[PDB]
Formats: C-alpha cells, structure tokens, sequence
C-alpha cells in the first residue's frame, strides 16, 4: 500500500541522531551560536 | 564580541572581586585602550580653553 508506505517512510527517517553524541552536541552548539550572532550583532558609527 | 560591559555595573566589579591575573589585566588594559583613547583629543582642547 502506497499510503502505508508513505506514512512509514515519513516516520522512519532518522534525521539527526545518526551522528555520535559529541558530534550531535557540537552541531547544535554551532547552530545556536550562528543564530545568536545573527540576532544580536551590532555595528556602530565610525565617529561616535 | 556581543558581550559588552559598561564601567559601573560590571567592569569595576571584575576589578574589585576577581582573583584572575588575566581577567584583571584584560579589564584594566581594555578600559584605557578603548575609552581612554577617545578622550585624548578632547582633553588637549579642554586644557587650552
Ligand atoms: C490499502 O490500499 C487500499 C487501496 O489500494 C485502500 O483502500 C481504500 O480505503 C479507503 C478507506 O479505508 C476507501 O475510502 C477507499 O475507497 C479505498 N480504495 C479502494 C481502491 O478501494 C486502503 O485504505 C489502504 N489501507 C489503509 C490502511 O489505508
Ligand atoms: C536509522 O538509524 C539506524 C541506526 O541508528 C540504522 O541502523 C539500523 O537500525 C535498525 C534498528 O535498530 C537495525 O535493525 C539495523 O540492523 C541497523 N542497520 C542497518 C539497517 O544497516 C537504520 O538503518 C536507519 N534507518 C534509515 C531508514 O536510515
């Protein structure tokens, strides 16, 4: 059945968690770092 | 670089409480290097006037 196969294939995808624990944690760390850099980055005047 | 501290709440708390040579040196040097250097051309004129 293609419907059952569709649902099972949507549910079976590993996504992340195929990596190690060290590697997964490092990935989440750099994701959060990039997001926070983008969100709170600041530039200021050259003369004030 | 997104963690900037003012003088009153936060720099002269490092300077009063900390016991880390490197952190004290960082605070002491950076306060005079980043804010002290902006006041030199103004002080030179203040003296004359
Ligand atoms: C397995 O596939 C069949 C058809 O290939 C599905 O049969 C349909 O079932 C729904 C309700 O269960 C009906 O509204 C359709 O009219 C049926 N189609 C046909 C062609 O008879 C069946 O549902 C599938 N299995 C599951 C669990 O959904
Ligand atoms: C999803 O990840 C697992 C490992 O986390 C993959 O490895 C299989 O996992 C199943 C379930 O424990 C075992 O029965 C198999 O022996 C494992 N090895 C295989 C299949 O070579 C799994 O293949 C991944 N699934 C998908 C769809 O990528």
């Amino acid at each position: 059945n293609l419907t059952v196969k569709l649902q099972l294939q949507a549910l079976q995808q590993n996504g992340s968690s195929v990596l190690s624990e060290d590697k997964s944690k490092r990935l989440n760390t750099i994701l959060n770092t990039m997001s926070t850099i983008y969100s709170t980055g600041k530039v200021c005047n050259p003369d004030n | 670089p997104q963690e900037c501290l003012l003088l009153e709440p936060g720099l002269n708390e490092i300077m009063a409480n900390s016991l880390d040579y490197n952190e004290r040196l960082w605070a002491w040097e950076s306060w005079r290097s980043e804010v002290g250097k902006q006041l030199r051309p103004l002080y030179e004129e203040y003296v004359v006037l």
